[PDB]
RNA sequence: ACCAAAGCUAGCUCAACAUACUAAACAAAUACAAAAAUACACCAAAAUAAAAUAAAACAUUCACCUAACAUUAAAGUAUAGGA
RNA sequence: ACGAGCUACCCAUGAGCAGUUUAAAAGAACCAACUCAUCUAUGUGGCAAAAUAGUGAGAAGACUUGUAGGUAGAGGUGAAAA
RNA sequence: CUCGCACACGCUUACAUCAGUAACUAAUAAUAUACUGAUAAUUAACAACCAAUAAACCAAAACAACACUAAAACGUUUAUUAAUUACAUUGUUAACCCAACACAGGAGUGCACCAAGGAAAGAUUAAAAGAAGUAAAAGGAACUCGGCAAACACAAACCCCGCCU
């Protein structure tokens, strides 16, 4: 069962390799899960079969015969990972109802930054890890300039970009006066 | 210099045949041509025999208790290993009667023996030396579990220039694929002893099985044929290092070739199973520049691996094999040639 | 007093609680909502950790009291690497025996008997020498770890090698690291040999008794040696868990139920790792004493009484260059009373087997002053070895 | 003064420094000294039967395509738990205090498969 | 840097050296014991030659005195008598036991405190007097010690008597034993110099009156 | 004698002194990487 | 005749208005030696700003000197100052 | 704020010293590896921001040296040369 | 003519094959381990990662027999519980590192003095001055601050100052 990371013998020396068009999101969804479960497989033998092909192109100096078709199985893997993303957040959330997948918190660390730290799993709890109570979640009094600092550089950043607009826009008008 | 460490207990697939390579061994199948000269030797009392390897197999397996062993897996290393030595010792004492040079001989219990020689050419492919030639190194580090030695040689099983159709397998591949990996150390060229020992031959030698090389491993590992390759590549690595040991302290070496062959046996034993090998050794002289003309082989005959008990249980050994004791019993009954 | 810990190296007393722990009915405000610490808020007080699924490794040690077989009488175990501190005078009183300097008569009857002899022995043993001490490692030093086992084997091959004249030795086998448990009350206290030996020589057979009953009368009315300040249980361990079963290696209808010769290895670098002689002596009294005992007790049962059968366990001590003999008779289970009949034990002490060894030539002035090779050598300690060996025949 | 650019690797450090590329642990380190490989831990790949099942990796150029819906809760719930609820309401036999028999689970740990913990991988 | 010229020594073992002369194993018997000893071993860690002591199922490294030898026989108690005891050099006794002329070694501070004072090679102090149920010693200092007479010493002059005669042969042996040489700087000598010539300072005193 | 040589190599001495974690344990460390995130630099420590 | 030279753009600067203020990306790994899923803990902290200068030196003193309270006047006024 | 990856001194953990003379592994002697740098000549934008060649001193100790840690400037360290 | 082979640390593809070099790198060509482009590569047995809790332990390593002082690194068995179940992860190249350089400098360990590594001269001529080496009649320190340097010598004494290493 080693061949299926080839293509068939009569397609070797052929320059162009026509195929059908990518899997549409509308046309994944409806299809059934198990559908789905076999479909993800067919599409991974040929996206194996695809890059085989593509590093041997590499190695023997000539193009790859077609090269779209890679393009168009990564965007059937994307669209099959997508609807199965929709069918399993959709089902979350009659549930739960929670949005996100992985637990997390939105924290202050010690750079002064506002950051979503996901949770991680471990068998012990927080206050019993040797490893999380040396982690730092909260702000020093030092840190507080820097943050205005900070604020100060985005908002300098921003009135430039504003400004620089307002001169194009000045400028366009200035140069064709079709008005 | 640079050398490969070659391990005669090993993981290859196929090692039997790069061994071959690396040694210049042709490998027969089968018990060598018996030396039908014998006399009326054979009043073996069969009974008593079977009582001592039945009673070694009662002590390691029901009757001497361990300290408890937490992982209830009961590793056979720690099972069989002073089964051996128990088997050895007590084939030894019971045949002593019946040959009397196992008496005058010494007994080795895990003792390493070393080995070292020159075989082929390579070019360089990579670094400052590149282009220019350098011969290939070889270094096998063996621990056997159990050895014989002899102040006397045993005799030949065929002559020095006995030819055999079949001949030596060559790989056309590095030998960095077999996988086997380029080290450096000291050179050590071991027969069990220094030179000032003067029992310079030997009898036979005993190996156990590891752990990782099971049967039950290989065939989780869906390894078939590899039962019987392991044993082979083990037979034809320690029994060549063996008689080249002897060939070195006796004086033979590259230029010199070897005036008489070099005879050994072999027995490797996995916890259940039992395998038989014979070597004879013609050809040290594995340097390329000496081995344009050179015509004569090194012959390792074999034994396919054979149980000798079955489904041992409380007190009462169920199978036995008869026909392993009996190889046995004619291996350690081999004697030097009198006058 | 002076206590032995110091404040900065022990482990730190926790920080002294919040006073807001401190306030009657009041709740504390404290960081464990939002689980990580938080400068300004009370630290928690949580519970112990309970998992309600237990896991192995994990889990925190059970207590010794927990286990199934603790009791509170402490019993005294002697295992391989215990240490006695007068050794001989230790092992005579814990074991109730009488020491004497040689040999049996018979055992020397046995050894000086030139038809006994091996085809030559002095040169085989002077090769066997050479091979442990030098011939048989790849380095120019052998360690003693290397050398012991393999001069002891050695001496067993040449031993061995007489079954041809003497076709009684295959009666035997050897047997290694095997668990043996030997309990009995010594004067209102509680001892127990449990451990494991070298490699123990046994055999379908028992030993014939060795002492004359002249002897065991003789031996009824010595009285033995005491010594006040160090009580005779010192150098053993204490132990709150233990079993009451005489325990040894052997299950039931073992073909060879009989121990003929123990061995005793001292394989190591350091001086102080390896044991003095004296303490050597000891350890091979109380083991032989563990194997006398599980025989006297498996063969006859629990009642304690004198032997009508003695029973003989002997044992080599072995340091690699200097022996030490063992011959020891038991005679008497019932060792509560100190007034009753005692056994016996014979004792060769520091038979040296070679003086010194020179693995490299040492040179003195450009010249050879002494060759390689042993220096020194007594053919008497492989006599009486190979008297030990050949007692049964 | 070395490379604080590049990448901290396990190629770069001495012996004592062995850093893994990102692969998941598959045992422990057992009583030897020797690695115990957990079967538990081995990610056993679950593969259909492809045989006689017909759907091909490209589609048709002149099968049409579909105005792009995304799924939505609200679209689940009117599809698959509306039927049965308006069912049981009309015909009176509509539990507000049991809603296990129209989908809903209370609590996530009975079940094999968790969703807010996300306890399968994929 | 807190204390100059220590380091570069020769590597030392530390050996557990027991203060407390009269340390029963148990405590439901609480009486006067005997022990042997075996042994009399150096210790690199002081300039004494330790001994080591063993009774019941303990053993514990003590302070020599000058002849303990091997395969000794030390008696050590708490008792007081009236009629004294007559000291030999290797039992252990409180000081209302002893004698008025009693040469003494490791003299304990306070009851259950342990030895603390005496313990150097050689140097022993004198009992001087017994008033009020309080002992009165001489120090090795020449300074006076007012103490209870319960507390446990020892009778007689620590062992290596000439240590003090113990000659130096070069700088090679002070870095051996770990002392480093003292620092180049030349200082001149301020007012502290000099011979002082000063009255004894009184009798230090741990019993503390009510 | 000759100089110019005063670094030698040690990634363990690098990644102990100048690392992330010890840049972390301490206050001034800590500023540290604030003034080379203000200063807005690619590599923020060892 | 080589070397050379010329562009008008990228973009900045100062304000005003203004929401109300640490942007974007977070699928995984990130304070083990950062970017390494996985084990019995410890965690954390504050104490006046000083001086270069001016007083032609320099000791008491020396506006602003990282603490929101703005403008028109009172007013450079009363006061404080090796006055 | 940052620096003891060079150097000054310590705490760990290791590794080297062949031959020769002597009862000696004696801070003895000859002389290698090894460690310093006495004297001279080249070099002086050089091979080199301190080197090359010849010659020298120690070479079983107060000796070199690998890895790693510690002591930080109103200081550290120093067989004091500021 | 002889600083070789490998490992540890450190460097980071600079290694290997093919093709090109008008120009970029070699302090110059020829071409290529040092430039350019493409493609491949270092496969674990070696090394890293790789159990605690109580207890019997005074007795050096120096060929260690047994000793000296400066008192000396380096682990056993006994008991309690240690997931038990093929194949885990990671380093495997090099003519290489620190010195601004393809620098006569610095650089730890194990075995060898070659069985391995390399090339002082781009081609002429053979002026002065300069560096290095060899040899010299007669004299032998008369040169110079000084017997500095050199030499077929490589010895014997007196002081000063510090005992000495
Ligand atoms: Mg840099
Ligand atoms: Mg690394
Ligand atoms: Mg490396
Ligand atoms: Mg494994
Ligand atoms: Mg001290
Ligand atoms: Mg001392
Ligand atoms: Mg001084
Ligand atoms: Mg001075
Ligand atoms: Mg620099
Ligand atoms: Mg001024
Ligand atoms: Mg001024
Ligand atoms: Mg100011
Ligand atoms: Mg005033
Ligand atoms: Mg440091
Ligand atoms: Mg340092
Ligand atoms: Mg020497
Ligand atoms: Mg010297
Ligand atoms: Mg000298
Ligand atoms: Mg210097
Ligand atoms: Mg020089
Ligand atoms: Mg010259
Ligand atoms: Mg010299
Ligand atoms: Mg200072
Ligand atoms: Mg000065
Ligand atoms: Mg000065
Ligand atoms: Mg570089
Ligand atoms: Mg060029
Ligand atoms: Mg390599
Ligand atoms: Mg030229
Ligand atoms: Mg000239
Ligand atoms: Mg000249
Ligand atoms: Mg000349
Ligand atoms: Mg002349
Ligand atoms: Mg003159
Ligand atoms: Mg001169
Ligand atoms: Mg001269
Ligand atoms: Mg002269
Ligand atoms: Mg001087």
């Amino acid at each position: 069962g080693l061949e299926e990371f080839f293509d068939d013998p009569k397609n070797w020396g052929e320059e162009k390799v026509k195929s059908g068009a990518s899997w549409t999101c509308q046309q994944l969804r409806n299809k059934s899960n198990e559908d789905l479960h076999k479909l993800w497989y067919v599409l991974l033998k040929e996206r194996n079969m695809l890059l085989t092909l593509e590093q041997e192109a590499k190695r023997q100096r000539l193009p790859m015969p077609s090269p779209e078709r890679l393009e168009k199985v990564v965007d059937s893997m994307d669209a099959l990972d997508k609807v199965v993303q929709e069918r399993e957040d959709a089902l979350r959330l009659l549930q739960t109802g929670q949005e996100k997948a992985r637990p997390g918190a939105w924290r202050r660390d010690i750079f002064g930054r506002i950051i979503w730290h996901k949770f991680k799993q471990w068998p012990i709890p927080w206050y019993l890890n040797k490893k999380y109570n040396r982690k730092r979640f909260f702000a020093m009094p030092y840190v507080e300039r820097f943050v205005r600092m900070r604020i100060e550089k985005q908002a300098r950043i921003k009135a430039r970009k504003r400004s620089l607009e307002r001169k194009k826009e000045k400028f366009l008008q200035e140069k064709f006066p079709h008005l | 210099f640079m050398k490969y460490v070659v391990y005669p207990q090993t993981f290859a697939l196929n090692a039997d045949n790069w061994y071959q390579s690396f040694t210049k061994t042709v490998f027969l199948s089968g018990l060598p041509p018996t030396p039908a000269k014998l006399e009326p030797e054979p009043t073996l009392d069969i009974t008593a025999l079977r009582e001592a390897v039945c009673d070694c197999l009662l002590q390691e397996h029901f009757f001497l208790r361990r300290k408890k062993r937490a992982p209830v897996i009961q590793d056979r290393e720690a099972i069989a290993s002073p089964f051996l030595d128990q088997l050895v010792a007590s084939l030894t004492g019971l045949l002593s009667v019946h040959n009397p040079v196992l008496a005058a001989a010494a007994l080795d219990c895990k003792r390493p023996v070393h080995f070292f020689w020159l075989r082929g050419e390579e070019i360089i492919p990579r670094g400052h030396r590149k282009g220019r030639v350098d011969a290939l190194r070889y270094q096998i580090n063996d621990k056997p579990h159990n050895q014989i030695r002899i102040s006397r040689q045993l005799p030949e099983f065929v002559p020095l220039d006995y030819s055999i159709p079949i001949e030596v397998p060559v790989m056309s591949c590095k030998p960095d694929k077999l996988p086997l990996f380029k080290r450096q150390y000291e050179n050590t060229i071991f027969i069990g002893s220094k030179t000032a020992d003067p029992l310079c031959y030997g009898h036979t030698q005993f190996h156990l099985l590891p752990d990782k090389l099971k049967r039950e491993k290989l065939l989780k590992q869906n390894c078939a044929d590899q039962i019987e390759v392991v044993f082979r590549a083990n037979a034809i690595a320690s029994l060549f290092a063996w008689t080249g040991a002897q060939a070195m302290y006796q004086g033979f070496w590259s230029e010199a070739d070897v005036t008489r062959p070099f005879v050994s046996q072999g027995v490797i034993t996995d916890g259940k199973y039992f395998s038989f090998f014979c070597y004879q050794l013609n050809t040290l002289a594995l340097t390329a520049q000496a081995d344009q003309n050179n015509p004569r082989k090194n012959i390792c005959w074999g034994t396919q691996s054979k149980p000798l008990y079955e489904t041992i249980e409380d007190n009462n050994v169920k199978g036995f094999n008869d026909d392993v004791l009996l190889q046995l019993v004619q291996f350690l009954l081999n004697r030097p040639k009198e006058d | 007093a002076y206590e032995w810990g110091v404040r900065s190296t022990r482990k730190p007393e926790p920080p002294p609680l919040d006073r807001v722990y401190e306030i009657p009915g009041l709740e504390p405000i404290t960081y464990a909502g939002k689980m990580h610490f938080m400068p300004g808020l009370a630290r928690p007080v949580f519970p112990p950790w309970d998992p309600g699924w237990t896991h192995p490794k994990f889990r925190r040690l059970p207590p010794l009291h927990e286990h199934p077989l603790y009791k509170d009488q402490a019993c005294y175990v002697f295992h391989q690497r215990c240490r006695l501190l007068e050794g001989v005078k230790q092992a005579l009183w814990l074991t109730k025996t009488q020491l004497i300097e040689g040999l049996p008569e018979k055992v020397l009857r046995l050894a000086d008997d030139p038809r006994n002899h091996i085809e030559n022995q002095d040169e085989r043993v002077l090769n066997a020498i050479s091979h442990a001490r030098l011939w048989h490692s790849t380095e120019d030093i052998p360690k003693r770890e290397t050398y012991c086992p393999v001069i002891v084997d050695s001496l067993i091959q040449l031993c061995k090698s007489q079954i041809l004249k003497h076709p009684s030795l295959a009666r035997r086998i050897c047997a290694q690291n095997n668990t043996l448990s030997a309990t009995w009350n010594r004067e209102s206290i509680l001892l127990q040999v449990h451990g494991s030996s070298g490699a123990r020589l046994n055999a379908k057979d028992p030993l014939p008794p060795v002492a004359s009953q002249e002897e065991v009368e003789a031996t009824k009315n010595h009285v033995l040696e005491t010594f006040y300040p160090i009580s005779p249980t010192m150098g053993l361990q204490e132990c709150n868990v233990y079993d009451v079963n005489d325990d040894t290696g052997f299950q039931e209808g073992y073909p060879y139920p009989c121990p003929h010769t123990l061995y005793f290895l001292e394989s190591a670098n350091l001086r102080p790792r390896r044991f003095q002689p004296d303490q050597l002596r000891a350890k091979m009294i109380l083991f032989a004493f563990g194997s006398a005992l599980a025989q006297a007790r498996l063969l006859y049962g629990n009642d304690s009484k004198v032997l009508e059968q003695p029973v003989v366990v002997q044992s080599v001590g072995t340091d690699g260059r200097l022996f030490q003999f063992l011959v020891l008779q038991l005679n008497t289970t019932d060792l509560a009373s100190d007034e009753g009949v005692k056994n016996l034990a014979w004792v060769d002490s520091d038979q040296l087997l070679y003086q010194h060894f020179w693995c490299l030539p040492v040179i003195k002035k450009k010249v050879v002053v002494e060759p390689v090779g042993p220096i020194g050598f007594q053919p008497e300690t492989f006599r009486k070895f190979l008297a030990l060996y050949l007692h049964g025949a | 003064g070395a490379d604080r650019m590049s990448k901290w690797t396990s190629k770069r450090g001495p012996r004592t420094f062995c850093k893994g590329r990102g692969a998941k642990g598959t045992g422990f380190h057992g009583r030897d000294g020797k690695f115990v490989q957990i079967k538990e831990m081995i990610p056993e790949l679950v593969v259909p039967e492809l045989a006689g099942f017909k759907l091909k990796p490209y589609v048709n150029y002149r099968a049409p395509e579909g105005t792009d819906t995304p799924l939505t809760a609200k679209q689940l719930f009117l599809e698959t738990a509306a039927p049965a609820i308006e069912k049981d309401f009309k015909a009176g036999t509509f539990d507000p205090e049991h809603l296990e028999k129209y989908g809903f689970e209370p609590t996530q740990e009975g079940k094999l498969f968790q969703l807010y913990p996300k306890n399968f991988p994929r | 840097i807190q204390v100059h010229g220590i380091g570069g020594g020769h590597k030392q073992r530390y050996r557990m050296i027991d203060f407390l002369r009269f340390r029963p194993e148990h405590e439901s018997k609480p009486g006067p014991f005997e022990e042997k000893v075996i042994a009399v071993r150096y210790d690199p860690c002081r300039s004494a030659d330790i001994a080591l002591v063993a009774g019941g199922n303990r053993k514990r490294w003590i302070i020599a005195t000058e002849n303990m030898k091997a395969g000794d026989t030390v008696l050590n108690s708490d008792h007081i008598g009236r009629m004294a005891v007559a000291a030999r050099e290797g039992d252990a006794h409180p000081l209302g036991a002893l004698p008025v002329g009693t040469l003494i070694n490791n003299v304990e501070s306070e009851p259950g405190r342990g030895a603390q004072y005496i313990r150097a090679a050689g140097t022993c102090g004198v009992l001087l007097r017994k008033v009020n149920g309080t002992a009165i010693i001489q120090l090795p200092s020449k300074r006076q010690m007012q103490v209870l007479e319960t507390c446990i010493a020892t009778v007689g002059r620590v062992s290596n008597v000439d240590h003090n005669k113990r000659v130096i042969g070069k700088a090679g042996r002070n870095r051996w034993l770990g002392k480093r040489p003292n620092s180049g700087l030349w200082q001149r000598k301020g007012g502290w110099a000099g011979r002082k010539i000063r009255p004894l300072p009184p009798m230090k005193s741990y019993v503390k009156l009510p | 004698k000759a100089r110019g040589n005063e670094y030698q190599p040690s990634n363990i001495k690098r990644k102990h002194k100048h690392g992330w974690v010890r840049r972390l344990r301490t206050p001034t460390g800590v500023q540290v990487i604030l003034r080379r995130m203000h200063k807005g630099r690619k590599s923020l420590s060892h």
